[PDB]
């Protein structure tokens, strides 16, 4: 048996985006009518805050470049000056059948798949997964950089089912911690309605609302589109931000990888926190790449080792290879 | 059924700014040859034979219909699907590495 | 070339995936060759059991939604696609390129013969109007009208009687029974006066069709080359190339009773004017000129200036 | 002439690219290509196998995937219409579409690499001593390259279109049909290619943009197109029809086409004053174009008299019944708007530049409409042109500002005429 | 019998492009003046996550990739954070006239063809064609991955006479199941109303409003329009999206693939769903073209056994025959 020449997988635990509105702290409970955090524009000029070849370091140039000033446009969202929140909120849709491919090829190499998949759910559960997905959604994760620095972060959590609620999760993002994956009893509750909704047997809709006691005026992170410059003398505006209409709002992707950020068994370390779950498991904000294909703690490698020739690996990389089979992608060459 | 696939002699030439394929797909009615464009990779090296958007899928159609079975084959048929095409270009494939 | 006795109306078609490829060298606008098939294929499909016949047609072109895309910042558009299923051996397709746009447009029909007074106008309007619902346009086919209700009917006049003001009249309903529509009638006058102003270099058609839809720039006697109207180049019919054969003659016809020539398409002019230009609205008519033995098929707008 | 040149180039390319990876295995078909391709034998071996194409130039490969038919390559015909042109004024005839075998690369550069004041391929037709004469040519085998090679432009055989090669009717007036079965005109589409080369880039046009950089331009008519359309044939792989793998690479465009609204307005009309301060006159993109054309070119001379009351009337009265078919046709977006705040526009553009009303009234208000003329809106119209746009005014005795002065009173009147029966 | 070098046939089955517009729940019976959803842009950072090449998968270049990601500009429409469902509304017209080609050569062909065609009708009408059309308007077919993980799908066909509706449909979508079959009375009048149009009787006119209780502002997924990217500079924008004016529409082919999924007797395995009806008869995600020439159950094979050599094929079989006549297509050599 070989495998398939295209494979796919449909993303599972499908994000929104993110609406940012700021109102005052002890009018969080009726947090509906808070207007909208918007992206505005302010005009900054630098310095030089470079490195130098050691080829332009002298001082005429350094006079000519300081003297000669890089000016440009910069737009910046800051909260309303006269409220000290940040409610952000997405809704998150949680699909489940999660082993199903979208497009392969083989009929054997399908069946083959399909049947491990269904070997490691009738063996465990998804609740090791569901836990973990409870971790990252109880603490305040998917805030970025609106989470360092802050008072206080609640986060309420929604089971929507019909038009309306069905049950409410008040969470605490701070005495829950960022590197440990404690248990407590109502994250096994939101880690049971994950898990029963993640292997086919409901449909769950969850909404999040997360507040974030920052200060009486001060500077939000959205979620930073990109732009190119053009052809343009001194250059233009160079941090464009998110935004959905008249809303600073964080991308649903960035959401998307700040819940799955689940894998504390890479093989470099326990000692440097949990990673995003990715085939070749990498991290940009720190560069290096774990989980190196010459070693054999791959995903490609672990999957065609699990799945060809059952060689099956340690239950712990088996958990692995299902956090990146359900945040879905493209597979096969 | 078909022919015993004896594809032989599979050359390589460069003739034009492009590059073919050539080869002698002799069976026990008849022998012809087939010239069949070559996609490189993206260094220099022999990496696939123009599966689709080929040129006897448009150039050498009768010519590959002369040498197999065009006795059973109903009239709403393209006569390159009967023809059995896939094994044949992907023995012309491998017998270039 | 017969003049109508009536103008039939067909006030909103909204086509959706129309063929907006019409040539080897425009792509805009689905070729008027087509509006007038579909004219002749409406009076084969309606002019048999109502004793009429059906030449004329009008174009407005109320809005045109194109479907193209800009590659990688470039000042060209491709065309987007769709696919196509498998082969035998499920691979990929051999994926051809064929545009493809979104139209509304009405049609001013002219209805030349003697069925009008045996029937009554919205009969006959509505009757044709049931038959034109049902009937792809220029490779698309045409959206029905859902509860917005208002352009409902079909109107019809009648050219034989009437006076002058109340031709006018009836001018003044239709003209504004089409308000934002631009009209579309092909130019061999100013072409030719395109003609014998460059004749002094060449009298090759080619280059002037190339030199006229143009944002042209010279140098001190800035500068672009204006003009009243909007221009197009559009196909203007067919210029047979082969001798016309003998229907059993040439293999793999459409059908063995009808003769076959081989064609390069001709090329002419065209414009863009309002409808409240031009005062007669006979003049906004697509009849097309044939001839067997000049193999020269032409789609011309007569009667205008 | 042609004794040397084309056998000694043979030889050069069967040497150059010849031995790249030569070793005894490979010299033992080297030495043998070389041997034949250095003078002589290279030119029969080459004919020998060259009648798979035929030099066709309304050609018929790229109107179908794989259509086999008839690629028929003839002349297209006389004119013999007033205001036509196309591929039968060709002329410098470009009819090098010789397309067939994809495997005759050989033979096409063969047929067209002898340029020197003719063709190669066409060079050699008849007459075939001024091709082996100066080489020494046979009489049997020579004879037989020369009949193999010049008789390259033969028929295919068969009158045979093909099915799904767009074979659509016609209808005569009065009698039957005549189906025409349209090819792909591809010789015109080199031509014009290489026309719009030449216009996209090349060394006219791009030193003519350099010259239109420091402001120092010569005497000389560039042009570019906005809005072309890439039409690309054959897929990842446009040699499996011939010429279209150099000439224009599979990648055909296709020039004008557009509509008058080809890029798609859209209508907003709010009742302020940032909608009152042009709400009453009709300001758009194409009235503002229209406004900058003739401001840009209206306050000149009228001593070109015969260039001047055809263009700048035209220009006057066309922009004016243009900004009002699109004032017209952009106004009426809403289906309900009535006597409100802001509506000082409404009394000038209640009925002209508004859409029908409301129908919840009084039956007895068809007159505060049906009588409200293009007096009020059109010439308020006419006075916002003649305050904006002026005539001369060192010559205000002339006959230009008045041949202008009645085509503002024409197009107010006319604004007026057709903007007045809002009710009626 | 001699037979006929070209074939052309009609479409009937024809759907349009298919609007969408997102309002709330238990106001859809008000459903005319929902806003429309809108393609917005966004821009989003991939990693590497492809299957490296056999060698060369050494941790230098790939943390040196890495740190080199790669830029892209993918744009997704979304519902806005007010609504709750996506009314997509498409108009579908049936032509009749099903079995009289439109193109072909050979006059005693045709009348074969014709005699074959009537020989059917007179003998079972279009019934079963008839029902599953209906089936496949019942369930939400059309909504392709909209219709994965909803609350509840509702579709309401009205048939248009003249201007305005003669029978409204109130359907559910999901109590009507996606790979079976069964008899209704409802959905079988909507069966006998197409086939009634396909007897030839005339144009017949309906129009299809399906809802889904996707999201408080979830993802939609519209077609996507395919740049064909001939090599390099077809541009950094990935995915764009179909949109008819100032809307996210779905393409009016991807409507009529959804709905013609009839054949059910290809017959490698009929657990493997439904396929949708083509000559060799494909299905363009599993790669494998079903219905080979190998066997007897191809539709060039089938057509000239069964209208030439006079011997029929069972009744499934001319289901499918006629099924790939009424899609369309052209055919001869």
């Amino acid at each position: 048996l070989s495998t398939a020449s295209v494979l796919a997988f449909e993303r599972k635990l499908d994000p929104s985006d993110a609406l940012m509105s700021a109102g005052a702290w002890a009018q969080r409970d009726a947090s509906q009518e808070w207007p909208a955090v918007t992206v505005r524009e302010k005009s900054v000029r630098g310095t030089i805050s470079n490195r130098l070849k050691t080829k332009d370091r002298d001082p005429a140039k350094l006079d000519a470049s300081i003297q000669s000033p890089n000016l440009q446009t910069v737009d910046v969202a800051n909260l309303p000056s006269d409220a000290d929140t940040l409610k952000v909120r997405f809704t998150l849709r949680v699909l489940g059948g999660a082993g199903t491919p979208s497009a392969c090829n083989d009929a054997a190499y399908r069946d083959k798949l399909l049947q491990t998949v269904a070997t490691y759910v009738n063996d465990q559960g998804f609740a090791e997964l569901a836990r973990r997905y409870a971790h990252n959604l109880a603490n305040a994760r998917f805030l970025w950089r609106n989470r360092v620095g802050a008072e206080a972060v609640e986060v309420r959590i929604n089971h929507i089912r019909q038009g309306e609620v069905a049950r409410a999760w008040r969470f605490d993002a701070l005495a829950i911690g960022l590197r440990d994956f404690k248990a407590d009893a109502e994250l096994d509750a939101l880690a049971e309605l994950i898990a029963s909704g993640l292997s086919g047997s409901g449909h769950v809709l969850l909404e999040v609302v997360a507040f974030a006691r920052i200060g009486d005026g001060q500077e939000v992170f959205p979620s930073q589109e990109l732009i190119l410059d053009k052809g343009d003398k001194k250059g233009q505006k160079s941090k464009t931000l998110y935004s959905v209409r008249d809303a600073a709002a964080i991308h649903s992707q960035k959401i998307g990888n700040a819940l799955r950020t689940i894998d504390t068994w890479y093989p470099d370390e326990d000692g440097l926190g949990p990673i995003a779950v990715e085939p070749y498991g990498s991290v940009t904000s720190q560069g290096k790449a774990y989980r190196q294909p010459k070693q054999k703690l791959d995903f490609y490698t672990l999957l065609d080792n699990w799945v060809l020739r059952d060689e099956a690996p340690a239950v712990e990389q088996q958990h692995y290879v299902i956090a990146n089979l359900i945040r879905g992608g493209v597979f096969g060459e | 059924s078909m022919t015993t696939f004896r594809i032989e002699n599979v050359r390589i030439e460069t003739i034009n700014d492009f590059d073919m394929v050539k080869f002698d797909l002799v069976t026990d009615l008849g022998r012809v040859e087939l010239a069949e464009h070559v996609n490189y990779d993206s260094e220099g090296d022999f990496k696939s034979v123009e599966y689709t958007d080929s040129n006897i899928r448009y150039n050498m159609v009768d010519e590959l219909c002369s040498v197999f079975d065009l006795t059973d084959k109903p009239s709403l048929m393209p006569a390159i699907d009967y023809v059995t095409f896939a094994e044949i270009i992907e023995a012309v494939e491998e017998m270039l590495e | 070339v017969t003049d109508p006795e009536a103008l039939l109306l067909l006030p909103r078609l909204s086509i959706q995936n129309a063929n907006a490829i019409s040539s080897p060298l425009t792509w805009g606008f689905p070729s008027p060759g087509a509006f007038t098939g579909f004219v002749h294929a409406l009076q084969r499909r309606v002019g048999i059991s109502l004793d009429i016949e059906l030449d004329g047609v009008g174009i407005v072109c109320h809005r045109f939604e194109a479907q193209i895309s800009q590659p990688a910042g470039k000042r060209t558009k491709v065309f987007n696609l769709t696919r196509n299923p498998l082969n035998r051996d499920g691979s990929t397709a051999a994926i051809v390129e064929e545009g493809r746009a979104h139209l509304e447009v009405s049609l001013l029909l002219g209805v030349h013969g003697d069925g009008l007074d045996d029937h009554p106008a919205q009969e006959i309007a509505r009757q044709v109007q049931e038959q034109a619902g049902a009937m792809r346009l220029a490779g698309g086919s045409i959206l029905p009208w859902c509860n917005e209700r208002f352009p409902a009917p079909n109107a019809e006049l009648l050219m034989l009687g009437g006076s002058d003001e109340q031709r006018r009249k009836n001018q003044r309903r239709l003209t504004r029974r089409l308000l934002p529509g631009f009209a579309l009638v092909s130019r061999e006058a100013l072409l030719q006066q395109h003609l014998e102003t460059l004749r002094t270099t060449l009298p090759e058609a080619t280059t002037l069709d190339a030199l006229l839809d143009l944002c042209r720039i010279n140098f001190e006697p800035w500068q672009v080359r204006d003009k009243p109207g909007w221009l197009v180049p559009i196909p203007a019919g067919y210029n047979a190339l082969s001798p016309l054969y003998l229907p059993g003659e040439v293999r793999n016809a459409r059908d063995r009773e009808t003769p076959l020539r081989f064609v390069e398409n001709l090329f002419g002019l065209g414009e863009w004017l309002s409808p409240h230009r031009v005062a007669a609205l006979s003049d906004l008519l697509w009849y097309h000129h044939a001839e067997p033995d000049k193999g020269l098929y032409r789609w011309s707008t007569p009667r205008f200036v | 002439q042609e004794l040397r040149q084309f056998i000694e180039s043979f030889i050069q390319e069967r040497l150059q690219g010849k031995l790249d990876k030569l070793q005894p295995d490979e010299d033992d078909k080297r030495q043998t290509l070389l041997a034949t391709h250095r003078r002589e034998a290279w030119l029969a071996d080459a004919a020998r196998r060259v009648g798979q194409l035929q030099l066709v130039t309304h050609t018929l490969k790229p109107i179908h995937p794989d259509a086999r038919g008839s690629n028929l390559h003839s002349l297209p015909q006389a004119p013999g219409q007033p205001g036509l042109a196309g591929s039968h004024e060709l002329g410098d005839r470009l009819v090098s579409d010789v397309v067939g075998n994809a495997a005759a690369l050989d033979v096409f550069k063969f047929l067209s690499l002898q340029y020197q004041g003719k063709n190669l391929l066409n060079w050699l037709t008849e007459d075939s001593a001024e091709a082996l004469q100066a080489l020494s040519d046979n009489a049997e085998q020579a004879r037989e390259w020369r009949q193999a090679f010049i008789g390259i432009t033969t028929v295919k055989g068969a009158p045979a279109s093909h099915s799904l090669a767009k074979q659509l009717y016609f209808p005569l007036p009065g009698s039957g049909y005549h189906l025409l079965a349209p090819l792909f005109p591809t010789s015109l589409v080199h031509h014009v290619h290489a026309l719009l080369r030449e216009a996209r880039f090349g060394d006219a046009a791009k030193a003519a943009r350099e010259a239109r950089s420091r402001q120092e331009s010569w005497p000389h008519g560039f042009s570019e197109y906005p809005n072309l359309a890439i039409q690309k044939f054959g897929g990842t792989k446009p040699q499996n029809i011939s010429q279209l793998n150099n000439e224009r690479r599979g990648e055909n465009w296709l020039l004008p086409s557009l509509p008058p609204n080809w890029q798609r307005q859209n209508v907003n009309a709010p009742m302020r004053h940032s909608s009152v301060f042009e709400h009453d006159f009709g300001r758009t993109p194409e009235v503002s174009r229209l406004t900058r054309t003739l401001q840009r070119f209206l306050a000149k001379t009228v001593h070109n008299n015969l260039a001047i009351r055809q263009r700048r009337a035209q220009l006057v009265a066309q922009i004016c019944d243009e900004a009002l078919q699109y004032a017209a046709r952009l106004r009426e977006l809403e289906p309900g708007w009535s006597a409100t705040p802001g509506c000082q526009l409404h009394d000038a553009e209640q009925l002209w530049l508004d859409p029908l009303r409301a129908q919840t009234d009084e039956t007895f208000l068809q007159r505060r409409l049906r009588g409200d003329w293009p007096a009020e809106v059109g010439n308020r119209f006419a006075n916002w042109l003649n305050r904006a746009v002026s005539s001369d005014s060192q010559i205000l005795g002339s006959p230009e500002a008045a041949q202008w002065s009645q085509e503002l009173s024409k197009e107010l009147t006319m604004f007026k005429e057709i903007l007045e029966d809002e009710r009626d």
